[PDB]
């Protein structure tokens, strides 16, 4: 194999703005490279070819270009749609695929809407108790959630999933799940959801009473 | 009109093999090398090798190469991929892709574990107090124990998309879990129906939960 490496691997730019990534093969291409953008929930997307080609359909703010080994692509008038991770392709014939850059749009900070939800009496018939928190809408991606049963901290049960950036408010959300047996959702009663993110020094909490 | 179909998910324990298949159509299969592509969360993308439909000759990526195999059946305009002694590291959605990269399958969903497909159970998340007189309301549903992924989630038949986070399952022994959220004026619920509409295909089985109030 040859190596086509990538760079930079992470990208943060704002709104109408304009990114830059760098390929560089560890030898001479012969301008056989290609773009490609994946989104999630979607097949890898050739938006050009044979170094500066576009696709059909593809725009113009889309540009590559390079010669020899050393190769660029550009995205100008960033949209929050853009959102995804671009990968540089040989593909003469042995096929070398770049690691990928991830694309992060920037924007305002945002502090998360926190929700806390008691395990459902459905859920406690079956002898389970999840307690569920959403953190949802927040900028940046960094952010902390603490589980306190009782007043107590609480790690064991977590289950946490975070969201890729949404593609039209640029925000992130996060799921936090404490399951227990329902047997010990019953002998405690005060459960917390600690939200901390960079928007304030302060947590965001929210908690219920077992027995309403 | 090119067109690559592969065939569906694939459910394979460990240590099995599993053998994707591609059809093309809407040009001359024998005359562009067919490739095939590894998408993973942990691997990016990862070639995994080509062959020429003409003559059969297959060239691998050697991460590969000791336990894939490029096939085709000519006179069916297929291409095959052949991949033995599977691990959960193989668990992908796997891409035939027509020379230049130009034309890909819609990819095949592969799913190295020894688990059983399950149904999901799923539970309403309603909030333990009642809302504010006039404030913003968030809902959900908690969609626990199924397999293998995916499931889909929506919102009165799709009728309701605003403030709808559906996040990432995750493993919660051999099962999946996930919730989806909602958000809706107090003034809409409960006074209308909010139904979270959970659809797992390989299990046959779509559930509708109703979402009310606790007490
Ligand atoms: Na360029």
């Amino acid at each position: 194999d040859i190596v086509m490496t990538q760079t930079p691997s992470s990208l943060s730019a704002s709104l109408g703005g304009k990114v830059t990534i760098t390929c560089k093969a560890s030898q001479k291409i012969n301008n056989y490279i290609a773009w490609y953008q994946l989104k999630p929930g979607k097949g890898p997307r050739q938006l050009i070819h044979y170094t500066s080609k576009l696709q059909p359909g593809i725009p113009s703010r889309f540009s590559g270009s390079g010669s020899g080994s050393d190769y660029s692509f550009s995205i100008s008038n960033l949209e929050p749609e853009d959102i995804g991770t671009y990968y540089c392709l040989r593909y003469e014939d042995l096929w070398t695929f770049g690691g990928g850059t991830k694309l992060e749009i920037k924007r305002a900070d945002a502090a998360p809407t926190v929700s806390i939800f008691p395990p459902s009496s459905e859920q406690l018939t079956s002898g389970g108790a999840s307690v569920v928190c959403f953190l949802n809408n927040f900028y940046p991606k960094d952010i902390n959630v603490k589980w306190k049963i009782d007043g107590s901290e609480r790690q064991n049960g977590v289950l946490n999933s975070w969201t890729d950036q949404d593609s039209k408010d640029s925000t992130y959300s996060m799921s936090s799940t404490l399951t227990l047996t329902k047997d010990e959702y019953e002998r405690h009663n005060s459960y917390t959801c600690e939200a901390t993110h960079k928007t304030s020094t302060s947590p965001i909490v929210k908690s219920f009473n077992r027995n309403e | 009109q090119v067109k690559l179909e592969e065939s569906g998910p694939e459910l394979v324990k460990p240590g099995a093999s599993v053998k994707i298949s591609c059809k093309a159509s809407g040009y001359s299969f024998i005359g562009y090398y067919m490739h095939w592509v590894k998408q993973s969360h942990v691997k990016s993308l990862e070639w995994i090798g080509r062959i020429n439909p003409y003559n059969g000759a297959t060239r691998y990526n050697q991460n590969f190469q000791d336990r894939a195999t490029l096939t085709v059946d000519k006179s069916s305009s297929t291409a095959y991929m052949d991949f033995h002694s599977l691990t959960s590291e193989d668990s992908a959605v796997y891409y035939c892709v027509r020379w230049p990269g130009d034309y890909w399958g819609q990819g095949t969903s592969v799913t190295v574990s020894s688990a059983k497909t399950t149904p999901p159970s799923v539970y309403p998340l309603a909030p333990g107090s009642a809302a504010q007189t006039n404030s913003m309301v968030t809902l959900g549903c908690l969609v626990k124990g199924y397999f293998p992924e995916p499931v889909t989630v929506t919102w009165n038949s799709g009728s309701l998309s605003s403030g709808v986070h559906t996040f990432p399952a995750v493993l919660q022994s051999d099962l999946y879990t996930l919730s989806s959220s909602v958000t809706v004026p107090s003034s809409t619920w409960p006074s209308e129906t909010v139904t979270c509409n959970v659809a797992h295909p390989a299990s046959s089985t779509k559930v509708d939960k109703k979402i009310v109030p606790r007490d």
